[PDB]
């Protein structure tokens, strides 16, 4: 009935629903875009970033740095957490994780907030999320930087700063990266669940993850209480992706469909952008330049790697190396390979005959793809100049991507290709703006667009729809595209950060079970339809109600039938008094009396007790309890 | 603020804007004295507000405010209990109960408040919301007379499982507070062990462990069999049955509590290892699970149980040494540690030692060092195992040079314990031919040197070993007894402190000398103290501290004699002056005494800061000697006077100890200096510096210099690091840090390339290790990158200490060659 939304980020939601007797957390999410306000963390101290001019104000200067007009923070990058203080997270009983992208910020919730509940997620999601936190902690703690910057967080000081730093919100709630001990502790509180697995939460509600088709282990959740069902649609995809397609059927008959994880850059067709990315890197490589591809180690990298494997053979570029640098590179490749049963029917059919599902095993076998754990190992020995490198965080604030941007940024021959849409490629590129590097933005987002979600909504027909307020308006870049909206027959109520929505799905008629012993004693009747009466004792255990074996009446007793039928059913000396809209009947034995009102009857006894029960029973010949 | 928050909450819209304002207000802290007004306003708005979420946030906030500093919340609990009584919604009621719990925990010494709190918790304990009952039980657990056990015990049968967990946790917390629980709780908890929820079972096994430890010798009768059994043994059986529980967290808990109990009978202890009282094969099933965490818990449990019972340890030997083959790293480390712990009560068998030796091939450093410590503490029964251990140790000697130290020490301890087993193996190892004089082995060969260390530590207990020595064996013994007396044992074949105090008294007494005599006496004493620091190890800190102070004084008086050599300002010559350099040197040395030494009490900090003030005055005077500008002179003058004022403010209790000092005479004429002309100020500052008295430096009882030794890169005899052009090369840095109390925030690593560029590195706390007191070990990687070089130059890597900004070197610089070749 309630929904506490702890994050305003659309693709990184954190929603808690105080529905029935359990408060369930839907996703955690970590707004990584706060890192773009900070100066990047380089693997080796660069002269350009160190010698940047401090920003000037009337007062400080060493906290903030200026580069090509944009003003940044000379401090360790910080991450915008979901609102933890709006609702006491100790009361959260269960956390449901949909994607590994939404899996982040979980150490904060599990450790710092006194959360003692359970976390449910699918195994590929858990493993890939573990890899992501591994590489994030490795990048952050590789060359640590102090957190000296705190003056700029002041309420009266942030107003005078330029636009990217002024528009940052919840700055006081930003936190540094969690340590690896917290990551290991958090992942220990997790329960692995398979698709369509019914998990009972204290006998109250049943949750099942349903395949979303967006990523490996990506799942949509449906929470139901046997009469009211709440569907949670996170990032999902209806394309020809490797994971098994969306289970759209199970979302039907949903009272509330909370909808998050819709695509950014809706105007982009992912196949065309993949083709453009391949063509651009082929053009750059043909001219002898290098290519840098900031990406996550386990996200859209696999799809574009497959397309590159197909493309290079026709393009005559098999000679050039395909470097993949990340601390979790080999782990990412192996985890992608072993999760073969988490794929679609086309790709899971490769388990019958002996063959790995993904084709990049063939890239490794022919020594086309070469994965390394860092730059300082065997990579520096096997590095060939006209190459393409997938590495680093797409935020361009830590990882090996910082080093490669600082290295290849001085030449126009080299190019950087952005494929993840979750970071503003002009804002992530801000601390390096005076580069001559050729910068290309061809994001690949396979998530649902507004046409697809409109079709899905018309297919599912949910009673109420909940979405971020960003989807109830056209995007600010366009501001005139009515097609980039969630159009529903209901108004499709929305939310912003730290908003509480009182859902109208409150319904009665909770389910209960009656045992055969009591059902033997229960007998129905006929009315105008069947009906019965039940008197029993209620036994409740684990929020499951059982009916153990130990005022109103209804019928047709009009004045005429009352006077006629029961006139001489056993007594005598009965008179009828001519009362308006009825008749008053009383006996001379002890002035015992019977009075009837419109659609009502009642029996009076005057100094008599033995005949009163039989008087009531006589009228009970044709009186039900409807 | 009070009125600002009041008016803002009044003008804000009820459902969302008020919630946002409360969210903003909750982050910023509130001063203790102002808490009463703001909580009164929050209560008033709570009464006004109808929205449930806003009231919930108000309750959460005003519970948060009760934790602020030494605020006394005894004045804000009547309104709190009132609004709790009046509250309808369940979330707000639970949050108010949380607030009441916070207030009660803030005032544990108050009794009547806690009785009121537990009464109102009992009142709301029947609410239909599980959260309200959870918070009521938490109140009863944290707060309660020490009746309450019965009240909490009633909710072991509650339908909601999480209410049952809350009740068990409340009883456990009552026990932890000091309450003696009743034996009647045992039967109630026993029913909960068969619950369908893992949290209930975990809490129940915790509670059953608690009650067994409280009443171990009490007798409990079996329901079916007419057998009288001690309660601790019955609980042992119940917990053992829980080691087969489906959930792994319950298994981990069961293994841990099984470890924690030692009052159980011997036969019950023996039963858990036999194949076939439902405790049969409990550890057998608990040592071979899929989960590594339950295996670690079982290993630790076996450690505790074996330490309590040597007879049990004899049975546990084979099971625990078979666990060494387990390929989880933390599992095998814990098995090593536990085996070392139970080492005193045991002696390894032939086949068990064969088993552990066949899987003893370790690679990483930590596992290898743990094995070395285990072998130091081990006990073996076969000499063939000693031979195999020698073979593996020499393999690990030729494989890892940095393991030589710990393997030499290892074999030193191994022979001292097993002389009888080494005695046949002595001619097996010395290669003594029966009827030929054998070649004299290479005295620098570490393997051979470790064979002698072993054989000499064994010889200490064994008269028969000196006989089988060859001639060169006796010769080699005579050397390693002198050179390595800490490894090799002997076989059967104060004035420094007085001098320091005398030298310091000599310096202090002779402060009436002429400047030449004073500075030559200071030079003599500085040289003497430096030499004394070089000789003695314990007095190196004191000698270097005092010598640094005396060097500061010597620089000061030398600069003042240069000032005496100085003449009128426009004729001043920069190239021939060294007073500014003297001031900078005193600056850096004062920082050195403040931070680069330990055991520095405030009585030394005042003297260090006084010398710092003198150096700042000297720098001011020297700058005034040159600058013709009046505005900068005024600026530096008022800055120096502000520094003097801050010194007076901070060290106000120490001024009587600074008689005739520079700062004392300065403070005498304070307002005149405040209102005087800068030129006059400079003049009187010079005169007062020259007439100032040398302050005695009170020596600390214990003080050691902060030292560091870079050891991993070593000398430049290694070949250059190649293939680094553009990309990165990782240089592994190992270092031992001596007497640095807070190295993580202060120690930094500086890298100086052959150009002017310098890199500064801030190692994370995880790099620092603390194997001993005042003796750290820093292991990390520092990443170097630079463009291509024509010839392999050398990059200087040095460790610096940081202070607060500014840094000072405190380690010897090392150099390594890098050849960033392009490709």
């Amino acid at each position: 009935m309630k929904l506490y939304c702890l994050s305003g980020h659309p693709t990184l939601p954190c929603n808690v629903l105080k529905f029935k007797s359990t408060t369930i957390m839907l996703d955690c999410g970590l707004d990584m875009t706060s890192t773009l306000n900070f100066l990047p963390l380089p693997l080796v101290q660069s002269p350009r970033l160190s010698n940047l001019p401090g920003w000037s104000l009337k007062d400080l200067d060493k906290e903030l740095k200026e580069c090509s007009g944009h003003v940044f923070v000379d401090s360790v990058p910080e991450f915008c957490l979901p609102e933890t203080e709006l609702i006491d997270l100790s009361t959260v009983d269960v956390i449901l994780i949909s994607n590994y992208h939404c899996m982040m910020a979980l150490p904060y919730i599990t450790e710092h907030t006194g959360f003692t509940g359970t976390v449910y997620a699918t195994e590929p999601t858990v493993q890939i999320g573990r890899l992501l936190m591994e590489e994030l902690v490795n990048f952050i703690e590789r060359v640590p930087k102090a957190q000296s910057a705190s003056l700029w967080k002041n309420k009266d000081i942030q107003r005078l700063l330029p636009s990217p730093l002024k528009d940052a919100v919840e700055v006081s709630t930003w936190r540094r990266c969690y340590t690896m001990q917290e990551v290991n502790s958090a992942l220990s509180k997790i329960q692995l669940v398979g698709y369509s697995q019914k998990i009972e939460l204290f006998g109250a509600v049943q949750v099942t993850p349903l395949s979303s088709g967006y990523a490996l282990g990506s799942s949509n959740w449906i929470i139901q209480s046997h009469y009211e069902k709440v569907s949670y649609v996170s990032g999902s995809s209806l394309l020809t992706t490797h994971p098994q397609p969306m289970d759209q059927a199970s979302l039907k008959n949903s009272d509330v469909l909370v909808l998050t994880g819709l695509t950014q850059i809706p105007t982009a067709n992912p196949d065309g952008m993949v083709g453009e990315f391949c063509s651009n890197l082929a053009l750059t490589v043909r001219n002898g330049g290098n290519v840098l591809v900031p990406c996550y180690p386990s996200g859209v990298i696999y799809d574009l790697l497959e397309c590159l494997y197909q493309y290079i053979d026709s393009a005559g570029l098999s000679s050039v190396p395909l470097y993949f640098i990340s601390p979790v590179a080999n782990s990412s490749l192996e985890f992608s390979q072993i999760f073969a049963e988490w794929l679609c029917h086309n790709k899971q059919s490769k388990v019958y005959l002996p063959e790995p599902p993904f084709p990049h095993a063939e890239l490794i076998q022919t020594n086309k793809l070469k994965h390394y754990p860092s730059i300082h190992g065997d990579f520096s020995n096997d590095f060939r100049q006209p190459c393409v490198v997938f590495t680093g965080h797409p935020s361009l604030r830590f990882g090996d991507v910082v080093h490669f941007m600082e290295l290849w940024g001085k030449s126009s021959l080299n190019t950087v290709i952005f494929t993840e849409p979750d970071f503003s490629y002009l804002e992530a590129l801000a601390p390096y703006q005076p580069l001559a590097m050729k910068c290309i933005y061809c994001p690949i987002d396979t998530r649902l667009n507004f046409i697809q979600v409109s079709k899905l909504l018309k297919e599912v027909q949910p009673l109420h729809v909940v979405c971020p307020e960003q989807y109830t308006q056209p995007p600010p870049a366009q501001s005139h595209r009515m097609d980039l909206m969630i159009d529903c027959q209901p108004p499709a109520m929305s939310y912003r950060r730290a908003e509480v929505l009182a859902l109208p799905f409150k319904r009665r008629y909770e389910k209960i079970e009656i045992m055969p012993e009591l059902a033997d004693s229960l007998v129905p009747m006929e009315i105008k339809i069947s009906l019965a009466t039940v008197s029993a004792v209620l036994h409740t255990k684990d929020n499951k109600h059982l009916l153990q074996p130990p005022p109103l009446l209804s019928g047709s007793i009009p004045v005429e039938q009352f006077v006629q039928t029961l006139e001489k059913h056993g007594f005598s000396d009965i008179k009828v008094e001519d009362t308006a809209k009825g008749h008053i009947v009383l006996l001379q034995e002890a002035e015992t009396l019977i009075q009837i009102e419109e659609d009502s009857t009642h029996i009076i006894c005057d100094n008599d007790e033995m005949l009163r029960v039989r008087l009531r029973d006589l009228v009970l010949k044709f009186l039900q309890k409807f | 603020k009070s009125a600002a928050l009041h008016i803002d909450l009044c003008k804000a819209t009820s459902p969302a804007d008020a919630l946002q304002y409360l969210l903003q207000f909750a982050r910023k802290p509130v001063e203790a004295e102002s808490v009463e007004g703001v909580v009164r306003i929050l209560l008033e708005h709570y009464y006004k507000e109808n929205d449930p979420s806003v009231r919930l946030k108000i309750a959460s906030l005003l519970g948060l405010l009760s934790k602020t500093a030494g605020f006394s919340p005894d004045c804000i609990m009547d309104d709190a209990i009132n609004i709790l009584q009046n509250e309808k919604s369940h979330q707000v009621l639970a949050q108010l109960l949380d607030t009441l719990l916070a207030i009660g925990t803030k005032l544990p010494e108050n009794q009547a408040i806690q009785m009121r709190l537990v009464d109102v918790a009992c009142k709301h304990l029947t609410d239909t919301s599980h959260g309200v009952r959870n918070k009521c039980l938490q109140l009863l657990g944290n707060l309660g007379s020490l009746d309450v056990q019965k009240i909490i015990g009633d909710y072991f049968s509650d339908q909601d499982p999480r209410v049952r967990t809350a009740a068990i946790k409340a009883m456990l917390q009552l026990h932890e507070r000091g309450l003696k629980l009743h034996q009647t709780i045992y039967n109630q908890a026993c029913k909960l062990l068969s619950d369908d929820y893992e949290q209930v079972r975990s809490a129940a096994v915790q509670l059953i462990w608690v009650v067994s430890q409280l009443y171990p010798e009490s007798i409990v009768p079996i329901p079916s069999s007419n057998e009288e059994i001690r309660l601790v043994d019955d609980a042992f059986g119940k917990i053992c049955h829980m080691v087969s529980d489906g959930s792994w967290v319950v298994r981990v808990q069961a293994a841990k509590l099984l470890g924690s109990m030692e009052q159980v009978s011997s036969h019950f202890l023996e039963q858990t290892l036999d194949k076939k009282s439902g405790a049969c094969g409990a550890f057998v099933h608990g040592l071979e699970d899929e989960m590594y965490e339950v295996r670690i818990a079982a290993v630790e449990a076996l450690c505790m149980l074996a330490q309590s019972s040597p007879s049990f340890a004899e049975k546990c030997l084979d099971f625990l040494v078979d666990m060494f083959n387990d390929e989880i790293e933390e599992v095998r480390l814990q098995s090593i540690h536990t085996m070392r712990k139970i080492s005193n009560n045991i002696t390894l068998r032939e086949d068990q030692l064969d088993t552990v030796l066949a899987v003893l091939e370790d690679s990483s450093r930590d596992i290898r060092e743990a094995l070395h410590e285990l072998l130091c503490c081990t006990n073996v029964s076969t000499k063939e195992g000693i031979h195999l251990a020698l073979v593996e140790l020499l393999k690990n000697l030729t494989k890892y040079p940095t393991d030589r130290d710990s393997i030499w020490k290892c074999l030193k301890f191994l022979g001292s314990r097993h002389p009888t087993l080494v005695l046949p193996l002595v001619p097996e190892l010395l290669s003594t031919h029966p009827f030929f004089d054998t070649a004299e082995p290479d005295m620098d060969d570490p393997a051979y040197i470790a064979v002698l260390v072993l054989i000499f530590n064994a010889a200490k207990t064994c008269p028969t070993m000196p006989a089988l020595f060859s001639d060169h064996t006796f010769r080699h013994y005579a050397y390693l007894r002198d050179s390595l007396s800490h490894l090799v044992p002997a076989l059967r074949l104060d004035p420094s402190q007085q001098f320091l105090q005398q030298s310091l008294e000599r310096v202090y007494s002779l402060q009436h000398l002429d400047p030449q005599g004073a500075q030559e006496l200071l030079e003599f004493t500085i040289r003497d103290l430096q030499r004394l620091g070089e000789l003695q190890s314990e007095l190196a800190g004191v000698a270097d501290f005092s010598a640094t102070y005396l060097r500061c004084q010597l620089l000061l008086i030398k600069a003042l004699q240069e000032k005496l050599w100085n003449v009128a300002a426009p004729l001043y010559l920069k190239q021939s002056d060294l007073a500014s350099a003297a001031a900078k040197q005193i600056m850096e040395e004062t920082y050195k005494m403040e931070f680069m030494y330990s055991g520095v009490e405030n009585k030394q900090v005042v003297i260090i800061h006084h010398m710092r003030l003198q150096a700042k005055a000297l720098q001011l005077i020297v700058t005034a000697r040159t600058t013709r500008g009046l505005d900068p002179l005024f600026g530096m003058c008022e800055k120096f006077l502000q520094e003097v004022d801050f010194f007076q403010r901070y060290f106000i209790a120490d001024l009587p100890h600074l008689q005739d000092s520079f700062v004392d005479k300065l403070l005498d004429l304070m307002p005149r200096l405040m209102t005087s002309k800068p030129a006059e100020v400079v003049k009187i500052l010079q005169t007062m510096l020259r007439q100032s008295a040398f302050l005695h430096l009170p020596l600390p009882e214990q003080i050691h210099k902060a030292s560091a030794t870079i050891i991993e890169p070593a000398g430049e005899s290694d070949n250059p690091l190649r293939f680094t052009s553009g990309l990165v090369v990782a240089l592994d840095v190992d270092a031992t840090l001596e007497h640095v109390q807070d190295p993580q925030n202060t120690v930094k690593v500086q890298v100086l390339y052959p150009d002017g560029q310098a890199q500064m590195i801030h190692p994370k706390p995880a790099d620092f290790r603390n194997p001993g007191p005042g003796r750290h070990r820093l292991i990390t990687q520092v990443y170097l990158s630079h463009t291509a070089w024509t010839e392999a130059c050398q990059v200087e890597v040095r460790l610096l200490l940081a202070y607060n900004e500014g840094t000072i070197p405190f380690s010897k610089p090392v150099k390594v060659y890098i050849m960033p070749k392009p490709a």
